């Protein structure tokens, strides 16, 4: 399995609303179970007035999401790190090894 | 300078395939987008699928880095099939590559134009440059499992 | 994690043999002996059992 | 639909090459080793061109004693009437334990 | 219902406007998020 | 030309040990019915799961894979329809034709650590059910951890994913015939003979205490380790012992792993090797006549 991470920063005011994106619930993080697609919102980050300025998947990133954290530190800022969750089965490309440097692609 | 319609992958082994053919799946052949102008047969053969994907019959360009020779810049001929995002192509013939099948990639450079494609038939491709003129002999000969398979059947006895 | 259920290369089902591996382990057995109290003949079915680490013993504590 | 596909090859006279689609080993094995049995079969033999794909190619070259078309049914039926010895013989086996 | 857990004192708060991020019976800032009852299906081939 | 008549002699008939001869063929004959009793017979097993809630420490994903590889039960194996040759019914429930119904549900609410068990997945349809010792752990649950899901089982052929084929081990080997020299047993001494009968990594050679001769017992269980006859060429005595397989008479060992019958295995083999090379000769019969 795979476990990635994507962290963004906060800091008229930026904040982490709707921006208005589909599976997301109302406070701008996707829920735990939903698919992500490539090329969709995985952190709901607006300004006031409707200013939508987010960050977006690349189109070589998928999973679904397993969990999502809030966290604070003195300065008065908040963070948030989504985690994406994907299992990925050896296809024909793989790289494998040994214990004595025998590296080798998997062929058929 | 970087150039547009190329693409970038790790390669396998598969002696199925022939001297002058290679394998590109269907996730790349299905977006890899090559300009051909109409003509009076396939009128209704475009309008309902120019701009059309990487079919049979095409040829693109394949090189390893770095380039070593002369003999590494060899096009040959697309043939698709149903695989898990990687390329493949004969184990004999990567003695022009100079490379194995431990990790390396293989740069693949396509071609748009006209002027572009009859030339790579011409005087690129396989059937063309089969003398290997640094040295003045063959360039593809036998690999590891044919070489010691021809041995063994004329030892054996 | 845990042990499988089938084995990788056979197919045979060992997941359930797992905790009377251990139940005769206790013992004062030997682990080239306390398979074949398990009717496995071959060595494919073997190095499942013989090594397996078991991590949910210490992925349960929190 | 045309599951299976007659050629017939031209520069050879009483030879054809007979194809299937979705098929593997299982057929071209006890297909070839039936066409050895008979004595009217000169040749025999399946060839898997490309793994990825799934078709079988069978050529035979007969005598002219017979056609290479009627010496299929030959070797098809062969071996469906042997299975049915075959589970005739099981199926009294199984049932005296 | 969005739930938001907290890190190790266990008190489920709701974070709305929440410009910081605290739970009410405790002093830790870190809040992590609840699975909810959303069905899923994921098959074994 | 015509066909063959093949004898068979069955040893010993248990449950997922069936053992019986195979005479008068050759060997694409028990070649082609263990690639078909491998990986062609269709059994049932869990496709798609629907997992409503997951507090457990493994993952989601973790579990949908151990939970397919349960070896379900499957009398009617045979006489149900694919998922593609169903186009009724849409999946998702229990069509009674093409699909099966399972509801897991448990919760650890005591103080000691309970795990599930596969002897705890209710089906709706009590004809399809895991076999069952203690049983197929799945997760270990702490004090306040729960697990629900509901599962769908097709029938499906184990060519595609290795959790349908009901034969774990299926082989067969040769049964060779061996030999032994008489008139140059004599030549060699005592421990010469005990020497060559030392060399053997199994036991097929034998001694008589009466008369010290070398006598064969078992030789069902040579396997081709040539470990005897290249003994004797490095020796005095060149040829001595001559092995050489049968080309019929093999012995089949299968298993069955408890989820059909041993008996309906090599059954429902014959059975599709009589379809399989059925849709051949008709389709073409239109070009013969
Ligand atoms: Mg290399
Ligand atoms: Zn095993
Ligand atoms: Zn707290
Ligand atoms: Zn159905």
């Amino acid at each position: 399995e795979q476990i990635r991470s994507y962290k963004a920063e906060v800091d008229e005011l930026v904040q982490f609303g709707k921006t208005h994106v589909d599976s997301l619930e109302d406070d701008g993080f996707p829920f735990i179970g939903a698919n992500m697609s490539t090329g969709d919102i995985v952190i709901g980050r607006c300004t006031e007035s409707g200013a939508d300025h987010s960050i977006k998947l690349k189109h070589t990133e998928r999973g679904i999401v397993q969990k999502v954290v809030l966290s604070s530190n003195d300065e008065g800022k908040n963070f948030a790190a989504v985690s994406l969750r994907q299992v990925r089965s050896p296809c024909l490309g793989d790289k494998f090894s040994s214990m004595h440097g025998q590296k080798g692609v998997l062929g058929y | 300078k970087r150039s547009d319609h190329t693409f970038r992958t790790v390669v396998v082994g598969d002696p199925s395939l022939k001297l002058n053919e290679i394998g590109i799946p269907e996730s790349i052949a299905k977006r890899l987008q090559v300009s051909e102008h109409l003509n009076q047969c396939n009128k209704e053969r475009l309008v309902t699928s120019i701009f059309r994907s990487l079919m049979d019959g095409d040829t693109v360009l394949m090189n390893r880095p770095p380039s070593i020779h002369q003999h590494s810049l060899i096009a040959m001929t697309v043939r698709i099939l149903p695989t898990t995002s990687v390329v493949s192509l004969n184990p004999i013939c990567c003695l022009p590559f100079r490379g194995d099948f431990d990790g390396d990639c293989l740069h693949g450079y396509v071609p748009q134009s006209i002027q572009a494609k009859v030339e790579l038939d011409e005087l690129v491709a396989l059937d063309k440059q089969l003398i290997n003129r640094q040295n003045g002999r063959n360039l593809l000969s036998l690999g590891q499992d044919s070489l010691t398979a021809a041995y063994l059947v004329n030892v054996e006895k | 994690m845990i042990i499988p259920v089938r084995c990788f290369t056979c197919g045979k089902v060992i997941g359930n043999k797992w905790d009377q591996y251990l139940d005769l382990l206790q013992l004062d057995y030997t682990e080239g002996d306390a398979l074949d109290a398990l009717q496995l003949v071959r060595y494919c079915c073997r190095r499942m059992l013989m090594t397996h680490v078991d991590l949910i013993e210490k992925l349960l504590n929190y | 639909t045309k599951k299976v596909s007659y050629d017939r090859d031209t520069k050879i006279i009483n030879a054809a090459s007979f194809t299937v689609e979705r098929e593997d080993h299982t057929i071209g094995n006890i297909v070839r080793m039936q066409l050895h049995r008979d004595e009217n079969v000169l040749f025999a033999g399946y060839q898997l061109p490309h793994p990825l794909k799934y078709k079988i190619i069978v050529r035979i070259h007969t005598t002219s004693q017979s056609s290479p078309m009627q010496a299929y049914n030959q070797a098809i039926n062969d071996l469906d009437k042997e299975l049915d010895y075959l589970k005739n013989q099981f199926e009294a086996e199984v049932a005296k334990f | 219902p969005v739930t938001y857990v907290c890190g190790d004192c266990g008190q489920e708060n709701t974070l709305k406007s929440g410009d910081v991020i605290q739970c009410r019976e405790c002093g830790y800032r870190i809040l992590y998020k609840k699975r909810t009852r959303r069905v899923v299906q994921y098959e074994a081939r | 030309t015509y066909q063959r008549f093949p004898k068979i002699k069955i040893r010993e008939l248990k449950d997922d040990y069936a053992k019986f001869e195979l005479r008068e063929t050759d060997v694409s004959m028990a070649n082609a019915l263990r690639r078909v009793m491998i990986s062609e017979v269709p059994t049932v097993a869990i496709d798609l799961v629907e997992i409503e809630v997951n507090s457990s420490v493994l993952n989601d994903e973790f579990i949908a894979h151990r939970l397919g590889l349960i070896p379900l039960t499957s009398e009617r194996a045979m006489s149900m329809r694919f998922s593609r040759d169903c186009d009724a019914c849409d999946g998702d429930g229990q069509c009674e034709f093409c699909s099966v119904e399972f509801r897991l549900s448990s919760k650890c609410v005591t103080d000691q650590t309970l795990d599930v068990t596969s002897r705890d997945l209710y089906s709706a349809d009590p004809t399809v059910t895991p076999v069952d010792h203690k049983g197929i752990i799945i997760v270990k649950l702490r004090r306040g951890q729960e697990l629900k899901l509901r599962a769908i089982a097709r029938k499906g052929i184990g060519k595609d994913h290795a959790k349908w084929s009901p034969a774990a081990t299926v082989t067969f080997m040769y049964e060779p015939d061996i030999i032994i020299n008489e008139d140059m047993m004599d030549t060699l001494s005592d421990e010469e003979k005990i020497d060559l009968i030392e060399s053997s990594p199994t036991k097929v050679f034998g001694m008589d205490p009466v008369t010290r001769q070398v006598v064969v017992v078992d030789p069902e269980a040579y396997t081709y380790d040539e470990e005897v006859i290249k003994k004797a060429e490095a020796m005095g005595k060149p040829g001595l012992i001559e092995i050489s397989p049968k080309d019929d008479s093999f012995i089949f060992t299968v298993e069955s792993t408890g989820a059909v019958k041993a008996s309906q295995l090599v059954l429902n083999a014959i059975d599709l090797l009589k379809q399989k090379l059925d849709a051949v000769r008709l389709s073409d019969d239109t070009v013969e006549a």
